[PDB]
């Protein structure tokens, strides 16, 4: 579903056809949040970001509303949800691990953000980066949001200071985002961002 | 002198050379016989594994590495990590006055590349009139090199710069 | 003789010496920014006033090819520098040198600070006082960009970017420096009514 | 350009790449001693026409004297005409490597 949609989605070559279309789809996505985030966030994102061929359509304009509908869902789904309707919860039954490997909870929801943060620190990686540079990037500018409260960033051995250090060479933007809650870890990052 | 046989030789040149074998090989079985040619182990592993990993071609920190204790290297934040891998610190350290590091980004391996760029230029250099004349000489020679090396001619030149700057 | 202007040139710009292994303090202090760039402009004027006013196209074809010719990403800021200050003094109008410049040099992604130096030369040259007739550059300069490739490397960003920044100059002061109508029908080459 | 000089030159490093034409600064201004003992170093061969410049300290060298941490200043002449016996050498190499591959001419291991 969320598959062909985000496929006939990249047709309008032009922004603000774009924008009433992502506008239009996260309306769309309402009435089954969760698990449709949850599969996108697992999914759509990697299905294009971990191979070259997909790649190919990163680089449109259209990037950038799909970034901006990115964390919308992610925010969305985040914040307190409960969606509990009957054709739903008769099929809110399944099982599923994830297979995310971790080398401040065990939630779907969570560890789907969690992987998909590290695999955007990866592809933040060097040697390679034509369509999915500018991908991170208006990823990390949409991200920027007051009222927002994602972007967690655990503080033990995790990529989002690096990420942010790195993300600096392309100005206070990350100097708000990795300061979570102004903990003896965030001064590093503040330190990094002192330049 | 004795080419009857070479062009009737060279005119078995398309696909079907397998004849070649029974004109030869028992001929060759008379004289030679050795089952003994190569009966060793011996077999054929292509490659193992392959990539830096690390850097670029080990040549540069190679060389660089062998320079002198006077000099001190190091990497601002990675910013060209994997490709260019190439902006180095560096902090004279001797008899004489310390200053400002250049910035020492280099291109591919073959070197056409005046590596330093002075992103910290303006401001460093606006400050006292003795640096900014250590500059003035540092750029007048940096203009003489032809074809500037930035393994070492870089350095090189501006310690001489800085050893010049006494007057 | 245009290779005894060449020569000329190179004479009064390379200065190549011995190997300097004797180490000697009180050999060359010339100001370079003053002295040096003033006498190559005053040569140049010379030579310019001498003839071939109108025909010097393919003379400043041929000096372009000349700077070009060479390696040293200093020596070639240094010679822009002498370019600049004849724009300052009024010799090589900007549509000239920009129209020359942009073309049988610009080595694609081949030379990184070759690149990002003469974009920096586009960039100061930006003002560039001219008529309706300055949509040509940039369709030229749009169509130079569009060969390169889809995923050149992750490295070299900043420096090729230098390209993004003059069209972002460009297209920014066109709300006072060109007509937008022209600006927009010179994305015909990259905008088939849209095409990615 | 000057007055009655002297010259030396060299065998060790080449017969005669280029020749050492040296000369004192004659008439020094109130000693009729001192002459200063100018110097001035020549790079022609094929006699070339290229620039001299007295490409060496020429004529600092006497600041240089002053650079130690200590009868006669004969010390500072031997330097130049030992200097050019181990210097001159080494560049010609350079034109050779010029050819093949990184040509890092001038570099000194550790001083």
């Amino acid at each position: 579903f969320c598959n062909n949609l985000i496929k006939e989605l990249l047709k309008e070559t032009r922004k603000e056809h774009t924008l009433r279309a992502v506008q239009l789809l996260y309306s769309i996505f309402c009435l089954d949040m969760q698990q449709v985030t949850l599969v996108l966030l697992g999914h759509i994102l990697p299905g294009l970001l971990t191979d070259s061929s997909k790649w190919h359509s990163l680089m449109d304009p259209p990037g950038t509303a799909l970034a901006k509908l990115a964390v919308w869902c992610a925010l969305s789904s985040y914040s307190s949800h409960k969606g509990q309707a009957s054709s739903r919860q008769k099929k809110r039954h399944r099982e599923d691990i994830e297979d995310y490997v971790s080398l401040n909870m065990r939630d779907p929801l969570n560890r789907v953000l969690a992987n998909l943060f590290l695999l955007i620190s990866s592809i933040l990686g060097s040697r390679t980066a034509g369509p999915h540079t500018q991908f991170v990037q208006w990823f990390m500018e949409e991200c920027v949001g007051c009222l927002e409260q994602d972007s967690r960033g655990s503080i033990l051995q995790f990529m989002p200071f690096t990420t942010v250090s790195e993300l600096v060479k392309v100005s206070p933007k990350v100097v708000l985002a990795i300061t979570d809650l102004s903990l003896p870890l965030g001064r590093q990052v503040a330190a990094k961002a002192i330049a | 002198q004795p080419l009857l046989d070479a062009v009737l030789a060279n005119i078995r040149s398309p696909v079907f050379n397998h004849s070649l074998y029974r004109t030869f090989v028992p001929a060759m079985m008379a004289i030679h016989g050795p089952p003994i040619v190569s009966p060793v182990v011996c077999s054929r592993k292509r490659r193992f594994e392959e990539d830096e990993r690390q850097s670029i071609p080990n040549v540069l920190q190679g060389e660089v590495a062998r320079l002198d204790p006077k000099f001190l290297v190091n990497l601002d934040p990675s910013h060209c990590s994997n490709n260019g891998t190439v902006h180095l610190i560096c902090k004279l350290d001797d008899k004489d006055l310390p200053s400002v590091p250049p910035l020492e980004l280099s291109v591919p391996a073959d070197y056409p590349a005046q590596s330093p760029m002075w992103i910290d230029r303006q401001w460093q250099y606006d400050a006292n009139p003795f640096l900014q004349s250590v500059h003035r000489c540092m750029t007048s020679r940096l203009l003489q090199l032809p074809d500037k090396h930035s393994v070492t001619a870089l350095l090189n030149t501006w310690a001489q710069s800085i050893h010049q700057a006494c007057l | 003789m245009e290779t005894q202007l060449q020569s000329i040139f190179e004479e009064v710009v390379k200065t190549e010496i011995i190997e300097e292994a004797f180490p000697g303090m009180f050999m060359d202090t010339p100001e370079d920014e003053k002295t040096k760039l003033i006498s190559c402009l005053a040569a140049f004027r010379q030579f310019w006033s001498g003839l071939s006013q109108e025909s010097h196209e393919q003379c400043v074809q041929w000096i372009v090819k000349f700077i070009h010719g060479q390696h040293s990403p200093k020596r070639i800021s240094f010679l822009y520098d002498c370019l600049a200050m004849a724009v300052e003094t009024g010799l090589l109008p900007p549509r000239m040198v920009c129209e020359s410049l942009i073309n049988s040099d610009s080595l694609e992604w081949e030379r990184t600070q070759l690149w990002a130096l003469t974009f920096k030369l586009v960039r100061k040259i930006i003002g560039g006082v001219d008529y309706k007739g300055v949509r040509d550059l940039l369709k030229a300069i749009l169509e130079k960009i569009l060969t390169i490739p889809n995923t050149v490397s992750s490295a070299v960003v900043q420096q090729l970017l230098a390209a993004r920044e003059v069209i972002a100059y460009i297209l920014e002061r066109n709300a006072c420096l060109l007509p937008a109508y022209f600006a927009v029908t010179e994305i015909r080459k990259l905008y088939p009514e849209g095409k990615l | 350009i000057g007055s009655l000089s002297k010259n030396k030159l060299f065998i060790k490093l080449t017969r005669l790449p280029q020749y050492y034409i040296v000369v004192e600064m004659l008439e020094v201004p109130n000693k009729p001693t001192q002459l200063s003992y100018n110097y001035y170093f020549m790079s022609v061969s094929s006699p070339v026409m290229a620039l001299l410049l007295q490409q060496f300290k020429d004529n600092i060298q006497d600041l240089m004297s002053y650079t130690k941490t200590g009868c006669a200043f004969n010390k500072v002449l031997a330097h130049f005409v030992a200097m050019c016996d181990t210097n001159m050498p080494f560049v010609g190499l350079r034109l050779e490597l010029s050819n093949l591959e990184i040509p890092h001419q001038g570099v000194q291991v550790e001083g």
